[PDB]
């Protein structure tokens, strides 16, 4: 248990950086990033 | 650049961005900055229709070499501009953009 | 789901009675508990109509009012007397909880300043022990006074699962824009916030249809469970959203937010809401925690037809720690000025943990 | 960008109050700070509307006027009292600066003749120390009087980043073409210049859209930062451009210009402007510095519809050194007529440097 919680973090955070990646390449669909992030987080 | 009040604020917000090389520049980020300028300056009190067409385009270095506004126009009004006035305004907008950053540099030194 | 409200002490009964008076008018319910002729969900608070209330001298003022058809000063004395009537008062709640369809919570209205301070701390311990799956939201009100103020703070930091309303910010707003110079005049302002706090549980909305929906959104960690309120109109959504972030309206006497909830009770335009949030991000009027991704939430609502644009703000601000130091500092000054007296320092110990918990929450490495 | 104005002393508050009265009428803003029905940029000076003012007995005259809804005699006493309330008055400015979107400057309206002389010199030192990137433009007004006049001159030559208005030239113009023989009558003339000085910051123009644009154009070197004003109409642009160079209009009691800025607030023809400048070069009505290439600038503007051809001239003339010698000479006469008294000669020393700086500016080898 103590060793699998950290696995989900590396697994779930990897998919989220994929969602924020594709949701950025667009011409709404651009204001979603301002709904996912507010603090400048996920800036990588 | 006939507004002056709006382009002043717009040159203060693009300063932290355009200093980076063009490879790290993506259009989807600048629109939030442009939208912020139109809200803060006096350009907010304006017809919503004409504000729907004013956007950004990325010419294809440094961020001060690929940024320019477009103001695309389609429909019946597009018979007055005819894709050549829009290929001439951008030919002008560069000379008014350079002669505007060469001045805000010289008022920063001062 | 249902919610049973408990009112303790003189402060509880009055601000509770003014809470029911405002709600009974919002709905088409006459003071004699009969529906008037003249879509709003009224089953959560009213039992088919009778309010789900448990009142605990001031009672006679309520029984003589036209609303009769609707139903010491030491903290140790308040805690002791609750121990003696444990089975008596727990017999009216048990039937109130059982008789209910599917109980959800236990709203508590009390002030930490004499019997409601003690008897309130006593019920808060028994409630969690009797039911561990029932949320306990407490509308506490801040004012031997320093002692009783922090003693309940010890119970409110481990028992209560979730709103402070301090009389100091109530007095300042009263003299500023209301010109009162009176208890019956400040109560009109708090009850306006309470009836607006649960405006997303009396009308079927898209989101926040349960009491656990309003709580789990703001509170990130079970220790940081103190929230503050903001209520501007005493027009576009940008005007309201900007006026709420003014410290002249926040009812609280580095620092940053953890999560904000905005309640718009008007007929405003539903597409301009994203436009206002965009300009908030540009001008940077609010700063948040650096560690976790925090956002701001805004929800619309519909005013009752039987009973203009308003707005309320629910946020979890780290500046609330400042209020605790004021209570904490005054205690130590009294501890050097005067069976075992060991219950106090244990309370003094646990409250200091929360204060350090807050000051460590505003660091980029709050984790561990 | 925004600009916060500070008003010190009796002279500041009045000419400041007359400044806001003229501006509130220029815009569609009623005296009770409500927009009247009846394109002009009003965000720089007004906060969404309320003026960004910091006023510092005369205050009661303002509070009793219909505009209430819009908000010793020794220099040592003025400097001392500012030291005692340093944190108090700096608490209303900090919030005024922070609360602002992106602060740009600090317009200061005061006269160097008693408390505004000292308290003005005190804030001028603190302002630069607290913020080094904020421009401080001061609309000083020239009149134990010789002492206090040059003491602030010491502070105005190193702190202020940029306009003199001398009462002597105000009295002469008053008796000449206005027939006054009164403070309330000369103030109508200065406020007409102030509201016209920033006529390129209230309307979106092609150039001079920022406060640093008006300053850096005229001031070539941070020591030579004293400007004078000219305002003719108390018709083609050639008539206005010629009447402004008449010494009968310049508000100042070899010598040459360094840079001139002309403000035309009319509906004049935009193609004839170059024709007027051409005839100015031929007749040679103005002479400039021989060392650096200096030109004359003229800018058009649009009068408010809610509120004819006017014209204002902003120029950096070396003749302003003459005014300083008058203040300097009177001091030495008082120094022979009566803890350490060493602060005065240091001020006397630094002001003499500026005077020699001016007289060396009109030589073909001013460099080094």
């Amino acid at each position: 248990f103590e060793a699998t919680i950290n696995k989900f973090d590396k697994n779930f955070s990897a998919h989220l950086l994929d969602l924020l990646a594709r949701l950025s390449i667009y011409s709404g669909m651009a204001s979603v990033i301002s709904r996912l992030d507010f603090n400048g987080f996920y800036t990588e | 650049l006939g507004q002056g009040d709006f382009i002043r604020h717009l040159m203060d917000l693009l300063k932290p961005e355009l200093v980076r090389p063009a490879t790290t520049l993506y259009q989807h980020n600048l629109t939030g900055i442009l939208e912020t300028a139109v809200r803060a300056t006096n350009a907010q009190f304006d017809s919503p229709e004409i504000l729907r067409r004013l956007d950004v385009r990325l010419l294809e270095d440094t961020g001060w070499d690929v940024f320019s506004l477009d103001y695309h126009v389609d429909g019946p009004i597009a018979t007055v501009f005819t894709r050549e006035c829009m290929s001439h305004y951008l030919r002008v907008f560069n000379f008014l953009w350079r002669a505007k950053r060469m001045e805000y540099i010289l008022t920063d030194i001062r | 789901r249902e919610i049973i409200t408990l009112q303790l002490g003189q402060c509880g009964n009055q601000i509770g009675f003014e809470f029911w008076k405002q709600l009974c008018a919002e709905h088409g319910i006459s003071p004699e508990g009969i529906v008037e002729e003249f879509t709003d969900r009224k089953d959560v608070f009213f039992y088919q109509y009778i309010p789900r209330a448990v009142l605990l001298r001031v009672i006679h003022s309520i029984l003589n009012s036209p609303y009769a058809k609707l139903y010491g000063n030491n903290w140790a004395s308040g805690f002791s007397q609750g121990e003696k009537i444990h089975e008596d008062i727990f017999d009216i709640i048990d039937r109130e909880a059982d008789g209910s369809d599917s109980l959800e919570g236990f709203v508590l209205c009390h002030s930490i300043a004499g019997t409601g301070s003690g008897l309130g701390s006593y019920l808060l311990e028994r409630l969690n022990d009797r039911y561990p799956k029932k949320l306990v939201q407490t509308y506490s009100v801040f004012p031997v006074q320093p002692y009783n103020s922090l003693l309940t703070l010890k119970r409110l930091t481990q028992n209560a699962d979730c709103v402070v309303l301090d009389n100091t910010a109530l007095n300042r707003i009263a003299t500023d824009r209301l010109h009162i110079q009176s208890f019956s005049q400040i109560n009109q302002l708090v009850s306006t916030i309470m009836s607006a706090s649960t405006t997303t549980l009396r009308y079927p909305g898209y989101m926040n249809n349960d009491l656990i929906g309003l709580i789990a959104s703001l509170i990130p960690t079970p220790r940081l469970h103190f929230l503050m309120t903001g209520y501007t109109p005493l027009t576009t959504v940008l005007d309201v959203m900007r006026r709420l972030l003014q410290p002249k309206n926040v009812m609280v006497s580095n620092h940053c937010y953890i999560a904000i909830l905005n309640i718009i009770q008007g007929e405003v335009d539903p597409t301009q809401v994203h436009k206002s949030l965009q300009r908030i991000r540009e001008r940077k009027l609010a700063n948040f925690i650096p560690w976790g991704p925090a956002s701001i939430q805004v929800a619309l609502s519909r005013k009752s037809p039987y009973l203009r644009v308003s707005g309320l703000m629910m946020a979890n601000h780290t500046s609330i720690s400042s209020l605790f130091e004021r209570t904490c500092r005054q205690y130590d000054k009294l501890r050097k000025r005067e069976d075992n007296f060991d219950e106090m320092d244990t309370s003094r110990e646990i409250v200091q943990q929360l204060i350090d918990e807050y000051h460590a929450a505003t660091r980029p490495d709050y984790i561990s």
